[PDB]
């Protein structure tokens, strides 16, 4: 169409960049993430995004979705930081689960400035990136998982 | 605080609660007056007077064509469907891409001046119905009653230059069934009729793996037919015509369109992104709306789109079950988040800056 005197004519730009920067400040979960070589893993509940503890990284819920931020030292550079971030949804995650972990992947980048690659990783399709996260039996899927945050209308 | 959700549809509402798993009100979006020349009904009940009513829909192909009635489909929404006050509620709404600017600058102003909410957003459907699919890249293919669109979308941003929309959807379909089934001898003309015929085509209509063999099945015999009962008892038969309707998506040229079909609008959409993507667009297709709902849609999506792309292209058309809602779906998750809340347009905001902040804040 005519693009510039449409309702898209701002997506792309600069001021698209800038409030989805700031919305992404609201969010409690990214604060201090990213600063360090090493996984982060949270998982959705109800919504939230909350932190998963370190002695269970690796271990998933089937019925949940989660986000791994993986930061690394990238080839250009030994001492600066970049970051792949993973979705992970389970097989048996619902679609409340899901829809969030994909809009916080992308705030999470957003917070990150952009560098972060986004991997989807739907149970049983794992990329070998997402296997290699884990040390030799680390990553490892559980029965069950929390309740959806969905109202269910009858 | 709840906030509600609104997808303003060409042809349904779909209005409910965020944090619902689906809209608690579907009904169509129709202002109707006396045929013969209070005052109108909307929605369900004017679909109920039919028989005595001229219907009008206030959007057509994706745009409120029609403010006055526009705002009688909002007060039915807001009071007498969901039976909300809309000053208690924050309110997303939702859009077609491609839409002139001054569609939201005006549903900004009235969701402000007139149904006082005390914030509000517009986003554009194709990312809402990526978000219910549990995707932040891939490319989406939304056809409802008045737009066919496609928008694809990486690490969750929509790539402007690569939308696509045709103004080709259910109403069209609608209308040239309506137009075909003349050939038997049946006539459906008026508003009334066009909802009976809509009814038909979907429970009936079908797009067929390969039109032309299929128009030789349904010369060969009758395998094909289905009978239907119209609402004053007469039982009508159709044929072809159950596969012909639908075919105009694939050649809009049934309707004397010269526009590409939906198998060519995505490939080309797909062609308008860097290469290094296309892979993932062409193996995520996401099919919403209720004209991605006929039967076989979605093999005859894989099989021509197999034809444009190159040979070794894997491809994968996503269907969800749902995806008549897909849409408000995706709403429901995200005005469930708060800081997707914390972009939102509010009163102060609209009073100081009117109708422009809305293409400063929704993206
Ligand atoms: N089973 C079906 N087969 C074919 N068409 C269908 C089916 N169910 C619904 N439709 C059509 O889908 C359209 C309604 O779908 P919907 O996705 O709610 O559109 P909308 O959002 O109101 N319009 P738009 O402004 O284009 O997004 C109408 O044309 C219906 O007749
Ligand atoms: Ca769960
Ligand atoms: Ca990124
Ligand atoms: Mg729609």
């Amino acid at each position: 169409y005519n693009i510039a005197d449409s309702n898209i004519a701002n997506l792309g730009t600069e001021l698209e960049k800038k409030v989805k920067l700031e919305a992404s400040q609201h969010e409690d979960a990214w604060k201090g993430a990213g600063k360090q070589v090493g996984v982060e893993i949270w998982r959705i509940q109800q919504f939230k995004v909350v932190p998963v503890p370190k002695k269970h990284h690796g271990s998933f819920y089937t019925g949940d979705s989660y986000i791994v931020l993986s930061t690394y030292h990238p080839k250009t550079n030994p001492d600066k930081l970049a970051y792949d971030v993973h979705f992970w949804l389970g097989a048996f995650t619902t679609q409340d689960e899901a829809g969030t972990a994909a809009y916080k992947t992308v705030e999470l980048d957003d917070y990150l400035g952009g560098l972060p690659v986004q991997y989807r990783e739907v149970q049983g399709y794992e990329s070998e990136r997402f296997l290699s996260l884990f040390p030799k039996g680390g990553l490892r899927i559980l029965d069950g998982g929390v309740e959806t945050g969905f109202h269910h209308v009858e | 605080t709840t906030a509600l959700v609104c997808d303003n549809g060409s042809g349904l509402v779909k209005a409910g609660f965020a944090g619902d798993d689906a809209p608690r009100a579907v009904f169509p979006s129709i202002v109707g007056r006396p045929r013969h020349q209070k005052d109108s009904y909307v929605g369900d009940e004017a679909q109920s007077k039919r028989g005595i009513l001229t219907l009008k829909y206030p959007i057509e192909h994706g745009i409120i064509t029609n403010w006055d009635d526009m705002e009688k489909i909002w007060h039915h929404t807001f009071y007498n469907e969901l039976r909300v006050a809309p000053e208690e509620h924050p309110t997303l709404l939702t859009e077609a891409p491609l839409n002139p600017k001054a569609n939201r600058e005006k549903m900004t102003q009235i969701m402000f001046e007139t149904f006082n909410v005390p914030a509000m957003y517009v986003a554009i459907q194709a990312v809402l119905s990526l978000y219910a699919s549990g995707r932040t890249t891939g490319i989406v293919l939304d056809s409802g009653d008045g737009v066919t669109h496609n928008v694809p979308i990486y690490e969750g941003y929509a790539l402007p230059h690569a939308i696509m929309r045709l103004d080709l959807a259910g109403r069209d379909l609608t209308d040239y069934l309506m137009k075909i089934l003349t050939e038997r001898g049946y006539s459906f003309v008026t508003t009334a009729e066009r909802e009976i015929v809509r009814d038909i085509k979907e429970k009936l209509c079908y797009v067929a793996l390969d039109f032309e063999n299929e128009m030789a099945t349904a010369a060969s015999s009758s395998s094909l037919e289905k009978s239907y009962e119209l609402p004053d008892g007469q039982v009508i038969t159709i044929g072809n015509e159950r596969f012909r309707c639908p075919e105009t998506l694939f050649q809009p040229s049934f309707i004397g369109m010269e526009s590409a079909g939906i198998h060519e609008t995505t490939y080309n959409s797909i062609m308008k992104c860097d290469i290094d993507i296309r892979k993932d667009l062409y193996a995520n297709n996401v099919m919403s709306g209720g004209t991605t709902m006929y039967p076989g849609i979605a093999d005859r999506m894989q099989k021509e789109i197999t034809a444009l792309a190159p040979s070794t292209m894997k491809i994968k058309i996503i269907a969800p079950p749902e995806r008549k809602y897909s849409v408000w779906i995706g709403g429901s998750i995200l005005a469930s988040l708060s800081t997707f809340q914390q972009m939102w347009i509010t009163k102060q905001e609209y009073d100081e800056a009117g109708p422009s902040i809305v293409h400063r804040k929704c993206f």
